[PDB]
């Protein structure tokens, strides 16, 4: 399903598999949280991000 | 490189 | 009103994809 519809002219497409475990995320892998622990601001969070 | 729709600008009379 | 001319090439399509002066297949 990627790869068909990896030319997607119109938005963005991606397929997934379930997480393993249910209620610990929506997907496998890792979750991580930046923070803006400094009050840098929304334009420098984006940046930042 | 990814295939994209290309439209040539015209110019028309509008109102 | 301004800013384009007839006989201009726009890409209506892909834009989130595409970055500047990147090489990309007209279709």
């Amino acid at each position: 399903v990627n790869q068909h519809f990896a030319n997607l002219d119109d938005g963005a497409i991606m397929a997934v598999p379930p997480p393993p475990v249910e209620g610990l995320g929506n997907s496998g892998g890792f979750a991580l949280r930046l923070q803006d622990r400094a009050g840098l601001g929304r334009d420098a969070l984006l940046a930042a991000r | 490189a990814r295939e994209v729709d290309v439209l040539s600008v015209k110019t028309e009379p509008f109102t | 009103s301004e800013g384009l001319q007839a006989g201009d090439k726009v890409i209506t399509s892909s834009l989130a994809a595409i970055r500047p002066g990147a090489k990309v297949i007209p279709r």
